[PDB]
């Protein structure tokens, strides 16, 4: 899924789909 | 209210403009003339009495959206305490016009004029009014090709006639064009495609 | 000296937009008659004329009547302009 | 257990759907509603939930007590007004006594003087200064 | 011709609009809609066996707001609420929050928000609320 | 004497168009709404109307409201006027 | 202070003739035409409403070039203390505007008119200058925008060629196989108007064209 | 499906927008920037657990200027720093800064330059610092 | 009669065939 | 798309309903 | 199931068929 | 373009971070 | 080595992709 | 590289490649 995206590792974690996009993953 | 006299004023030197690119003014202004020049002729009947018919006929269908941006803003409630819910009411009056430029524009040319779903915000309206112009002429463009077509088979038929005969030296054009245009009223075709150019847009 | 108003404002329905056009100039024909006439008759009692607090009443009829008239001409001047542009084209 | 599975949401539909766990209806903004979320949540937290996602999506947010308005961080604005016979002691006690007091936005200014300073969110700072500018005329 | 064993609507793509107008009959009071309120829709099995607790939870279900004046129900969608602060010469809160009860129209979901014996207060709410507490609370400084 | 003043402008990338026009406008047709109170109730109220000193200040306001609105009157009619040059050809 | 006002109006009505020559409405409205007589019509599509598409479109792109003058002019402290710094204001004001004539316009077009301006101002004896000014020194402003209109409708004469091209090859097979047959006296093209409206609408020229003149300008993400 | 089990931002070509928002928990307070920063861009893997030093280095390293008012963290470019000469005429500066440090509002990256006691000084800094204080000090002295 | 009608059942029971058309049947 | 059983919902929650011969055409 | 649709479940649910569209079927 | 080795920048210079599975496509 | 960039090398590295692109990697 | 160029040499040497470009060089 992380090819060309920003995200942020850690505790609260998630992933930037688009620079107006949050992607929150499950556990 | 002063403020209002300005763009109340700025509508009405504007129209000729608005009208001449926002509506369907120009899909009738534009099928009325190479009808004209399908069936060979040239001032006939004019460019006068040609767009006076066509605007009336894009006056029927385009009146009921003019006439409720009056009657929603003849109510009382103009005066607001915040700036923005002004902005917001004044946004609120033009979806009348947002919602007939929807319809008939293309939504991958706006959402390219966007860069430079929907329901939950509306494209603004500088965004679209020449998609939709642009819409309407190639579709007119289109519609134009299929009503030229038929009358291409009467300029081939008698040329073919009187070839088949030894009179090669001879100018079809005094011929077809009284074929022309019995192909014409004998379709009665006038009266039918102001019908269903009516029916394009407002349904029965 | 003792006045009366009416309440009830009826709608019939139009049948076209000539129909529609009918109504709003005979609505329209009769408030510019009758505020002149009012002016009028507000000018010919002269006791009326001679008291301060009435003078500024007049003056505001004035004001609206010259403000109503102009901004319905200028408006038909340029609707009947905006027609004879696309008419030439 | 209850929760919103949000697939593509536009912001504002996903803040309606908070709005039965919270008892008060919220008002998202115009500008913060292009932004987009989409995953699992799990509402039973709920005001500890709205400020750790108000933080990370960058908004800000303003309960007065009928409503949750919630607008974008681009659009905090701030002012600057001065009182000539009431100090900044008793217009907090106003705040205090009417329930419009937000701990997250103060206001800063000396104590018993006439200046101060304001800024938050574009429907409080409206309130403060209406209601500041019209304690001096009826005193 | 119309079975179904028991009692409730059935709503299939309405628009918000129909829907309320079938809660018309078992609430007293007739129901108005304003225009941006009326573009949602709802669909499925309801039943209106208590229409006053069924409508303060599809009114924060869906995102509204109402207000019931004695005589009719408002029902506004929750980007409309408007608010404003005003302030009064020569009658207090105490005063005015008084008229409000003896009149019917104080409502303990939005209530006035302010200090108890001052001018300025706070109010906040549907449009059809807050055009009443303007005029009513002005007009009653020009008649002191 | 009561004054205040907001520092921060708004200010971001719309690449829409129509909105800031709205804002144009209704922020120039609420700043026109506010002061032809401000000066009527300054006019009708009896007190402001006799100090000379009061009477200095009611001067320059109805200069201001009278500067500013024939500013925008002749800008927009040079406005519209320039598209009207182009596309009449 | 005052004359300030006269300078904001004069600047006013001497509008439209900037963006009659100024900006790149010259290069839509060129093209416009071309297309409408590279398919044969004449009157067609009432070119009133041509200038107004072709006009929103300059609009929609000279837009972020016009809305920092009013920001950078409605400043409170446009109004300075010494007479060279005053006019020094107005020439940073202008330079978004002048840099973009620089952008978008020919370099020895230009490159020709300082030479040709300063022997008429002082004579034969200034030396030419050559094109290694670039680097530092800006021309004036009176001196672009005849070389830039130049320079705008060349490329709109180069835009124009090419879409003349596919319809002419339509309208010499049409005249080659009317006279493959022996229909010497028929005049083709009123059975080559067709295919040549056919080749304009199935290519749909209208709805890419219009996305490369914006691209000529400006980017997309 | 998240790698390695460290804490930390990567940062694949964003816009600084998007990279100091992801900042703006750990500063606990929303972050603002403005127009002309937000051309920028950045590119890496980056660590917050302190970022009040972490800004002040890369404010330096990008070119930047920044002020935190208490509520909020404005970010302007280094070609938007405005500066003005204001002149007191019933207050002084020592008085202005007793003002200022009861505030909050003091900064000491950019303090105010002039003499100790007397009524004209200079300012600079951010537009939002030189706003603030020149407004509040010119309505101080139409109070005295 | 109903397919894509919304209607009301019970005592006082009504078929709206349109939003603007309602049928009342007979018992 | 629901395989036999269907609810009624007001102001509490679901009722279970009674089963009969008609179904509700599932817009899905 | 419920293949795109957004949807708040547990014993007061209901699918959001479009952003303005509700759709009240049982409990999911 | 670092082959195998790969750093974290924050607030005090560079730290060596552990050898992991993931590794960051580089841009030239 | 960072072919045609400029970069700011020792102990606190960053390259200039662009005139307004920066990047950190190791230290350059 | 100093064909058509212009330089200081000495001391504090440099190349000014064009009108608006200098050139230092580490010697």
């Amino acid at each position: 899924w992380l090819k060309g995206r920003s995200f942020q590792y850690g505790a609260e974690g998630y992933i930037k789909m688009s620079p107006g996009h949050w992607y929150f993953p499950s556990p | 209210n002063d403020i209002s006299l300005i763009a109340l004023l700025a509508f009405s030197t504007l129209l000729p403009f608005i009208i001449a690119s926002g509506t369907c003014f120009v899909k009738f202004s534009i099928v009325f003339v190479m009808v004209r020049n399908a069936l060979g002729l040239q001032q006939i009947p004019s460019n006068m009495t040609l767009n006076g018919v066509a605007l009336l006929l894009s006056m029927f269908v385009m009146w009921p959206i003019m006439h409720d941006a009056y009657v929603y803003f003849e109510d009382e409630d103009v005066t607001f305490n915040d700036i923005s819910s002004l902005s917001k009411h004044v946004d609120e009056g033009l979806d009348g016009y947002r919602d007939y430029l929807i319809k008939y524009s293309d939504r991958e040319l706006v959402q390219f004029f966007e860069n430079a779903k929907d329901e939950i915000e509306k494209p603004s309206i500088f965004a679209l009014l020449p998609a939709y112009a642009l819409s309407e002429i190639k579709s007119a463009f289109k519609i134009g090709f299929y009503l030229y077509l038929p009358f291409v088979v009467v300029d081939l038929v008698v040329s073919s006639v009187l070839l088949a005969l030894g009179m090669m030296m001879m100018s079809p054009v005094t011929i077809s064009t009284p074929i022309k245009l019995v192909l014409f009223v004998a379709l009665d075709g006038w009266t039918l495609l102001s019908k269903g150019l009516i029916l394009q847009y407002m349904d029965i | 000296i003792g006045q009366a108003v009416n309440i009830r404002s009826m709608e019939t329905d139009i049948v076209s937009l000539d129909d529609r056009l009918l109504q709003a100039f005979s609505g329209s024909a009769i408030a510019t008659a009758v505020d002149k006439q009012t002016i009028t008759n507000r000018i010919e009692d002269p006791n009326l004329v001679t008291d301060p607090k009435e003078l500024a009443i007049s003056q505001e009829m004035i004001s609206d009547y010259n403000l109503y008239v102009s901004m319905v001409s200028t408006l038909t001047r340029k609707g009947v302009g905006a027609v004879e542009t696309l008419l030439r084209s | 257990g209850s929760g919103f599975v949000a697939k593509d949401d536009s912001l504002r539909t996903f803040f309606d759907a908070m709005a039965l766990q919270l008892k008060e209806p919220v008002i998202v903004s115009k500008m913060a509603a292009r932004k987009k979320i989409t995953g699992n949540f799990e509402f039973h937290d709920p005001n500890a939930l709205l400020e750790k996602l108000s933080l990370q999506l960058g908004l800000i947010w303003y309960f007065d007590g009928q409503a949750i308005y919630i607008y974008d961080a681009s659009e905090m604005r701030n002012a600057v007004v001065s009182l000539r016979n009431v100090s900044l002691n008793e217009f907090n006690n106003f705040l205090k006594r009417s329930g419009l007091y937000n701990k997250n936005y103060p206001l800063r200014g000396d104590n018993r003087k006439g200046t101060f300073y304001v800024s938050g969110p574009p429907v409080y700072v409206d309130m403060v200064v209406n209601a500041a500018t019209m304690m001096d005329k009826q005193n």
